[PDB]
C-alpha cells in the first residue's frame, strides 16, 4: 500500500475515507509497528508521518492500517499524581489509567461572550509578580525570555509556590514541556516529587529529539486535560506552558513538509491562529464552576520583541514577564524587570477582601520611586555623584535595594502576599512623607 | 444546486471539484460538517478554498455547497444591541440555542431573527416611482431609534403593492412593477462587507463632535464624518478613549469593533456597555449599538473583515439618515490578521511582512466614513465618525500601520508613555497631536456659543507651546532664574495640564464634560493668568500672589468635579479670582 | 468585428487567464461585464499562443468563469480627446466627474503617448517669472522644462502648488498658462481643497483637472499620470497651447506602482520598490519639452512628499535623477512660520543658464545667483558654530555671514502663499536683501552694479 518513503515522511496509496490529521499504524516487514499521522490527504494518495520515524523500512513489504480517527486523550481524575508523554502516554512507570472517556485534543472555541471578569488572586510568591504584575484567576500571563536566562528555575518556582488563598478547593497544575532538553524536563519531574507538588499536578513531557508532530500536539494534550479537570470537574486549573518557541519551530518543519511558502521571518503564515488557538483556552467561564489560567513560557529569539512570537503573543496575553540579561548577570534572581513587564488584569484581583488594602497604593509607589531612583543613578555616574540632591541620594540607594533586596527573592524563596507588603513598606520607609503617592490614612502601615 | 466534492485536504487548505458555477471570494460550508471556507482561487471545475475553521477530521469525497454570495451582512429590523463576530455570526443566539458556552463547529445560525414580528408601518403610497435609498415605511426597533426600511440598490420601479401590518424579516412587504417585471421586497437586505455602499454626494464634515473629553474637543476637535487614529505604546490609554467615545458621543448609533482582541480584555465591552444608562430615556448604551466583539481565537477571515463588517453595518443606517460613530480597537491586531492572510495565500510580501495593498485597504475603510448625502428623494444627509487605535510595537509610529493610517485621516491623538506614569490621562501629546479640523470647528463654535472661544483655545496652545520652551531653560538653569513673568506661566501651562487635559474616565462626574462646562472651566484657568498677569504689572510679586491665591486656586482644581447642573459654580469663580487678585 | 468571450479558464488572486483566443495584442484594454450589471475594466499582462493573462483593475472579486463575459477592445487604454476639456474635471481614467455636459470626443490617443525625437526638440530657454524669488533667482524655471518640488507630510506644498499655478506666466508676452492639475490617490478632503481654490480663483475656467483618490484601484492611480500628460501633449501639440503640468502625489503614484507589482509577483529592488522605478518615472517626466516648428509647450511641476524626510529614499532620489532639478521643502524652516519653506541649497535647476540672461536680467542678478549660493553656505557653516558657541571667529568675516541669513530667510526667501511678486522687484528687494554686508563682502567680478543701487 506504501508508495513513497521520503526521509520522515511517507505516502500511501488506496485512501478512501481518510481524513486530515487521522492516526495510521504500520505493520513492518520485520513485524516492527510503528503509528503515524496524515499530514494531508488527496483521493489517490495520502502523506503521513510516523512517530517513530521512517528508518529501515521496506517499501515493498510493509502493510499500513487506518484507524479512522485522530489523537485522543484518555481523561480521568486519577491524571493528578501523573506523568505523561507528549502523545499522553504514561512516563512514570505508573498504572495505565482507565478512562472515563476519549477526547479531542483540538478542542472547542469559546465564546467571545461567554466569558467572565478576572477575580479572584493567585499567589505565585513572588515580590514582582503578585504586587506588580498580579496573576489573576483566567489571565492569560506569559514569560517573555531569552537563551541562557533562568526561565527553568522560574518555571519550576511557580509551579511549586502557587497557590489560591483562601480557599483551596480543586486547585491543581498542568505543566507542559515543549521539545526540551532530557536534563531539562528531568530538572521539573523531579522537583515536582522531591517537594510533593507532584500530588496535585499532572505532567506532559515533550523532548528536543522527539519527532515535530509529537511537539506540536503536546501542547493540545494538556490543555486538554487542563479544560477536562476544568469544565467537567470544576477545578482551578493553572497551566504551565514552555516552550513556546519551540512550538513554533516545529510548525515551520510541519509546513516544508506540505511545501507551504513561509511567512513572515520564516514562520508559517497561520502562525498568529495557532498561538491564538492555544493561549485562548482559558479565562472564567459564565455557569462553570472550574477555569483555566495560564503561563505560557517562550524565549525571544535574540532578546527580539519584534519577534513573531514574542510580538504575536502580546497581541493575545493580557501582558508579559520580562527576564532580562542585565538583572541576571548581575545575580537577580528572578531577574524580573518591572518596567517592561505589565499585567492588565492586576486590579480585579486586588484591594480588599483580596491581599491587602494597601496593595494597589504602594505599587504605585514601589514603581515611581523604582524608576526615579533609577534615573537618578544615571546622573551619578555622568556628574559629580557628589552634589545630587539630598533626596535624589536615598532614591538610588532606594533603586538599589529594591532590585537586591525585593526582587532578588531567591529561586526557592516563598513570600506570601502580607509579608511583600510589609517588605515594601520598609523600603518605602527610606524616603519621607513628603514624597510619596499612598494617601494619608496609608499612615497605618507607616 | 451543485455541489462541490472534496479532492484534497492540506492544512488549512482544501480543494474541490465540481465547482464549475462557483465564484471568486465565495463563502462556501466545507465538509460533512460545513464548516466555514472561502474560495480564492478556480482553475476549470476545481476551486482553492481557504477553511479559517480546523479542517482535522475532514478528507475528500466529502460535499462542499456555496451560500452564492461574498462575505454579506443581513441589514434588517432586530440587529440594534445584537453582539456578533466578523462574519456576523450572532453570539447570544449561540448561547441560547446551542445551551453552550462554545462556538460549536460547522454550526450555522442567522444573524437576526427571521422569526420575530415586527409591526411595519407602510409611509409611501402606492403608484409612487421609487429608487435605491427611498423610504417605503419604518419600524419602531427601539423607544427612540426608527428603523427605516429603504429600498435596496439596483431596485428601481413603481410601487404596486404595499400595506401596514405585523411581518417577519422573511414576509414580502411590498411589490415594485420592473422593467424585467414583478420584484418582492423584504425588511431584510444582503451586502457584501468588502464593497461600499453607494451614496449621492460626498460632503465635507465641518459639524463638530461632543465626546466629553475637555483635551479632545478643545484642542483636537474631530468633526461628524471625520477620521481620527490613537497610536501607542501598551497601557496607554487607547481602549479607555475607545471606551469613552463610544457611550459619551452626541451621535445616534454606535458601531464598536473588537477586531480583535484579547480574551479577557472583550470581557469589559460585553458587561460594561448594557449596564450603562442614558438619563433621559432610561436605556441602555446597547440598545443604540452594534457590537463586533472579536476575541483572538476568532477565525482570521472575521478578524480582517471585523471593521468591514462594521461600517458596512454604519453605512447601512448612514443611508437612513443618521449619525454613526464606529470604534475600531485595534486595526494593528486587524493589520496582523492582513499580514496572516497575505502569508497564507502566499502573495509578494511588502514593508514588514504586511501586503502590498495594506495602505490601499486602510485608504478604502476611511474613505467609507464621512459625511454624505444618501440616495433617495429626501436627499438627508448622514456621517460616519471613524475612531480607530492603533498598537505599534514599542509605540514607534513610523511603522506601515500607523503611517498609512495618517496618510488618509485628519486627527492624531499620539499616546506618550511618560505621561501615562504621571497618572496623566489621557496621555495625549499635546505638543506632537494635531486636528485638521481646528479652525473649522473653532468657526463653528464661536457661533454656537456667541464666544471668543477659537482665541481661548489659541491662547490655551501658546502657553502649553511656551511651557515647552521654558522648561528647557528650568533644565539647564536654576529654576529661579526665571523672571516673574516666566514663573507665571509656568504656573498657569500646570494648571492647563492638570485642571484640564487630565480627565479621569473613572470619576463619576469627570468622566464626562459638556461643551458649556469645558468654556467655563477654561474661562477660569485663563481669567488668573490674566489677572495676575496684570498684578505683576502693578508692582505685584510672585510669591505673595501665590500664597494669597491658595483657596481660589484649590476652587479651580476641583471645578472638574463641578455637577453639570451648577455650571454657575464654575462661572462665579472668575469673580474670586479679580477679587482675590485685586486685594493682593 | 466586436470580440467577446464567455470561457474563463483561471483566476488566481488578481490574475486571470482566458483560452481559445486569437488576435489579442500586448496591453490590450478589456471589459468585464459581471452577472448584475457591473463592468470592470481590465488590461492584457501578457498572451502565450490561445491564452491571455489579464489583470483586472477593480479586483477579480466575485467573479464567475461560466457566468461571465470578456470583452478584448482591440486597442490599449486610451483618452477621449476634444476642444471642450478645458472647465471640466475628469476620472482617473478621464471619464467626467463633474456632471456637466459629456463631451463628444473627435477622437481616442493612446495614454503612452510617443517619444519625441530628441533632434525634433526645441530647448527650453523662455524664463517664466513664478514670482517667488526663491525659485525666479537661484532655481529658475523655464517653459519645456520638469521642476519638481520635493516636500513632507504637514508641509505647505499644496499652498506652493496653488501659488505657483496662481502668479507663474512668460515675460513680455500675451501667452497665458493653460493648466493641467493631476490630483494622484489623495482623499476626498484633499481633493475638495483643489476643487475649492479652483472655483474661488477662476482658474477652473482655464484648466483642466484630472481626480484620481485614494481608494480608487491602484491601476487607476497609475493611469492618471498618463491620462493628464496625453491631455496635456494635445493641447499643446494640437492647439498650441502652453500647457502647465501639475501632479501630486507622486509618492502616491509610486505606492501604487509598488503595490501593483508585488501582486504580479515581481522581485523588489531596492527598498522594496520595482526595477523599473526609473524607467516607469521617466515615461512621464520626459513628456515635457517643445518641438521645432510646433507652437506651444508643455511644462511639468512634480510633488511629492519624502518618506521619513529622507532625501535618499527611492521615490525623490530617482525623481531626481530624471527631472531638472528640484524644489526642497524643510520642516527647520517651516517651523520658523517661513511659507514657503524653500531650503535654496539642496535645490537647483538644470536649464537656468539659457534662462538668464536672456529674459533676465543680462547678468545684473544672473551674476549673483553663484554668490547667494557660495555665501549662504559659509553663512549656514558660521551661524551654527555661533549659536551653540561662543563668540564667532571673526565679527567681520565670519559673523557677518551670520547676518545675512536670518533676515534673508525671513524676509528674502519669506514671500507668501497668497502673495505674487514680480522678478524685478525680487532683484529689487535682493541688492537690498544684502542686509546687511559691506562692499568688502560681495566677491563678484562686477563693481558696476554694486554702485547703481545699494
Ligand atoms: N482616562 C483615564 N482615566 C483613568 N485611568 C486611565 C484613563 N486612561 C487610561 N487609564 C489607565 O491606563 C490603563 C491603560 O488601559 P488601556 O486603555 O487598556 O491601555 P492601552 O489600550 O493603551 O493598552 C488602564 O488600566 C487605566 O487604568
Ligand atoms: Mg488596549
Amino acid at each position: 500500500t506504501i508508495k513513497e518513503v521520503v526521509g520522515p515522511l511517507m505516502a500511501v496509496e488506496k485512501v478512501s475515507g481518510v481524513k486530515y490529521e487521522e492516526l495510521i499504524e504500520v505493520r513492518m516487514q520485520n513485524g516492527e509497528i510503528r503509528r503515524g499521522q496524515v499530514l494531508e490527504v488527496q483521493e489517490d494518495k495520502a502523506m503521513v508521518q510516523i512517530f517513530e520515524g521512517t528508518s529501515g523500512i521496506c517499501l515493498k513489504n510493509s502493510s499500513v492500517r487506518f484507524l479512522g480517527h485522530p489523537l485522543q486523550l484518555g481523561v480521568s481524575e486519577d491524571m493528578i499524581g501523573r506523568v505523561f508523554d507528549g502523545l499522553g502516554r504514561p512516563k512514570d512507570n505508573g498504572p495505565e489509567i482507565l478512562p472515563e472517556k476519549y477526547l479531542d485534543i483540538n478542542g472547542e472555541v469559546i465564546n467571545p461572550i461567554a466569558r467572565d471578569y478576572p477575580d479572584e488572586f493567585i499567589q505565585t510568591g513572588i515580590s514582582a509578580i503578585d504586587h506588580l504584575n498580579t496573576l489573576v484567576r483566567g489571565q492569560k500571563l506569559p514569560v517573555f525570555s531569552g537563551s541562557g536566562l533562568p526561565h527553568k528555575e522560574l518555571a519550576a518556582q511557580i509551579a511549586r509556590q502557587a497557590t489560591v488563598l483562601d480557599s483551596s478547593d480543586d486547585f491543581a497544575v498542568v505543566f507542559a514541556a515543549i521539545g526540551i532538553t532530557f536534563e531539562e524536563a528531568e530538572f521539573f519531574m523531579e522537583d515536582f516529587r522531591q517537594t510533593g507538588a507532584i500530588d496535585r499536578s499532572v505532567m506532559f513531557m515533550n523532548l528536543a529529539n522527539d519527532p515535530a508532530i509529537e511537539r506540536i500536539a503536546t501542547p493540545r494534550m494538556a490543555l486538554t486535560a487542563a479544560e477536562y479537570l476544568a469544565y467537567e470537574k470544576g477545578m482551578h486549573v493553572l497551566v504551565i506552558m514552555t516552550d513556546m518557541t519551540n512550538y513554533a519551530e516545529a510548525l515551520r518543519e510541519i509546513s516544508a513538509a506540505r511545501r507551504e511558502v513561509p511567512g513572515r521571518r520564516g514562520y508559517p503564515g497561520y502562525l498568529y491562529t495557532n498561538l491564538a488557538t492555544l493561549f485562548e483556552r482559558a479565562g472564567r467561564i459564565r455557569g462553570l464552576k472550574g477555569s483555566v489560567t495560564q503561563i505560557p513560557i517562550l524565549t525571544m529569539p535574540e532578546d527580539d520583541k519584534t519577534h513573531p512570537i514574542p510580538d504575536l503573543t502580546g497581541y493575545i496575553t493580557e501582558g508579559q514577564i520580562i527576564l532580562t540579561r542585565e538583572l541576571y548577570k548581575s545575580g537577580i534572581q528572578p531577574p524580573i524587570d518591572v518596567l517592561p513587564s505589565l499585567s492588565r488584569l492586576k486590579d480585579k484581583g486586588t484591594g480588599a477582601g483580596k491581599t491587602r488594602e494597601d496593595h494597589a497604593a504602594t505599587m504605585n509607589q514601589l514603581f515611581a520611586a523604582y524608576a526615579q531612583g533609577k534615573q537618578a543613578k544615571e546622573l551619578a555616574v555622568v556628574l559629580g555623584e557628589s552634589a545630587l540632591s539630598d533626596i535624589d541620594k536615598i532614591y538610588a540607594k532606594f533603586a538599589e535595594r529594591f532590585e537586591n533586596e525585593y526582587v532578588n527573592q531567591g529561586f526557592y524563596t516563598n513570600r506570601t502576599i502580607t509579608e511583600t507588603l510589609d517588605l515594601g513598606w520598609e523600603l518605602l520607609a527610606m524616603l519621607p512623607r513628603t514624597e510619596l503617592k499612598r494617601i494619608k490614612d496609608d499612615l497605618l502601615d507607616k | 444546486m451543485q455541489i462541490g466534492k472534496i479532492i484534497k485536504v492540506s492544512g488549512p487548505l482544501v480543494m474541490a471539484e465540481n465547482m464549475s458555477e462557483a465564484c471568486i471570494q465565495d463563502m462556501c460550508l466545507v465538509g460533512d460538517l460545513g464548516v466555514i471556507g472561502e474560495i480564492i482561487e478556480m482553475r476549470q471545475d476545481v476551486a482553492s478554498i481557504q477553511v479559517y475553521e480546523e479542517t482535522s477530521g475532514i478528507g475528500p469525497g466529502e460535499p462542499v455547497r456555496s451560500t452564492g454570495e461574498a462575505l454579506s451582512v443581513e441589514l434588517g429590523p432586530g440587529i440594534i444591541s445584537q453582539m456578533f463576530d466578523g462574519i456576523q455570526r450572532p453570539l447570544d443566539t449561540f448561547m441560547e440555542v446551542t445551551q453552550s458556552n462554545f462556538l460549536g463547529r460547522g454550526v450555522q445560525l442567522p444573524a437576526l431573527d427571521h422569526e420575530k414580528q415586527w409591526w411595519f408601518e407602510a409611509t409611501i403610497e402606492e403608484g409612487t416611482e421609487v429608487s435605491a435609498g427611498d423610504i417605503i415605511g419604518y419600524v419602531d426597533e427601539t423607544k427612540i431609534i426608527q428603523h427605516k426600511i429603504m429600498v435596496p440598490n439596483g431596485i428601481k420601479g413603481t410601487v404596486q403593492k404595499i400595506e401596514s401590518g405585523s411581518f417577519t424579516i422573511d414576509d414580502p412587504i411590498c411589490v415594485i412593477e420592473t422593467e424585467q417585471g414583478l420584484k418582492e421586497l423584504t425588511m431584510m437586505q444582503k451586502w457584501p462587507v468588502r464593497r461600499g455602499r453607494p451614496i449621492k454626494q460626498k460632503l465635507n464634515p465641518d459639524v463638530p463632535m461632543i465626546t466629553g473629553q475637555r483635551v479632545i474637543d478643545t484642542f483636537f476637535p474631530v468633526t461628524k464624518g471625520g477620521a481620527a487614529a490613537v497610536p501607542g505604546p501598551f497601557g496607554a490609554g487607547k481602549t479607555v478613549v475607545q471606551h469613552q467615545i463610544a457611550k459619551w458621543s452626541d451621535v445616534d448609533l454606535v458601531v464598536y469593533v473588537g477586531c480583535g482582541e484579547r480574551g479577557n480584555e472583550m470581557t469589559d465591552v460585553v458587561n460594561e456597555f448594557p449596564e450603562l444608562i442614558d438619563p433621559n430615556t432610561g436605556e441602555s448604551l446597547m440598545e443604540r449599538t452594534v457590537l463586533i466583539a472579536n476575541t483572538s481565537n476568532m477565525p482570521v477571515a472575521a478578524r480582517e473583515a471585523s471593521i468591514y463588517t462594521g461600517i458596512t453595518i454604519a453605512e447601512y443606517f448612514r443611508d437612513m439618515g443618521y449619525d454613526v460613530a464606529i470604534m475600531a480597537d485595534s486595526t494593528s491586531r486587524w493589520a496582523e490578521a492582513l499580514r496572516e492572510m497575505s502569508g497564507r495565500l502566499e502573495e509578494m510580501p511588502g514593508d514588514e511582512g504586511y501586503p502590498a495593498y495594506l495602505g490601499s485597504r486602510l485608504a478604502e475603510y476611511y474613505e467609507r466614513s464621512g459625511r454624505v448625502i444618501a440616495l433617495g428623494s429626501d436627499q438627508r444627509e448622514g456621517s460616519i465618525t471613524a475612531i480607530s487605535a492603533v498598537s505599534p510595537s514599542g509605540g514607534d509610529i513610523s511603522e506601515p500601520v500607523t503611517q498609512n493610517t495618517l496618510r488618509v485621516v485628519k486627527v492624531f491623538w499620539g499616546l506618550d508613555s511618560s505621561l501615562a506614569q504621571k497618572r496623566h490621562f489621557p496621555s495625549i501629546n499635546w505638543i506632537q497631536s494635531y486636528s485638521l479640523y481646528s479652525t473649522e470647528v473653532g468657526r463653528y463654535m464661536d457661533q454656537i456659543l456667541q464666544q471668543d472661544w477659537s482665541d481661548m483655545v489659541t491662547e490655551g496652545m501658546r502657553i502649553l507651546q511656551e511651557e515647552e520652551q521654558l522648561n528647557e531653560i528650568v533644565r539647564l538653569v536654576g529654576i529661579d532664574s526665571l523672571s516673574d513673568n516666566d514663573r507665571l506661566t509656568l504656573e498657569v501651562a500646570k494648571s492647563i495640564r492638570e485642571d484640564y487635559l487630565q480627565q479621569n474616565a473613572f470619576d463619576d462626574v469627570d468622566t464626562f464634560t459638556s461643551r458649556e462646562k469645558q468654556f467655563n472651566m477654561l474661562k477660569v484657568i485663563l481669567t488668573f493668568g490674566k489677572e495676575a498677569r496684570k498684578a505683576l504689572s502693578l508692582g505685584a510679586y510672585f510669591n505673595e500672589i501665590m500664597e494669597g491665591t491658595v483657596a481660589v486656586r484649590e476652587r479651580i482644581s476641583r471645578s472638574k468635579y463641578i455637577p453639570e447642573e451648577e455650571l454657575a459654580k464654575i462661572s462665579s469663580i472668575n469673580e474670586e479670582i479679580k477679587e482675590t487678585i485685586q486685594l493682593i
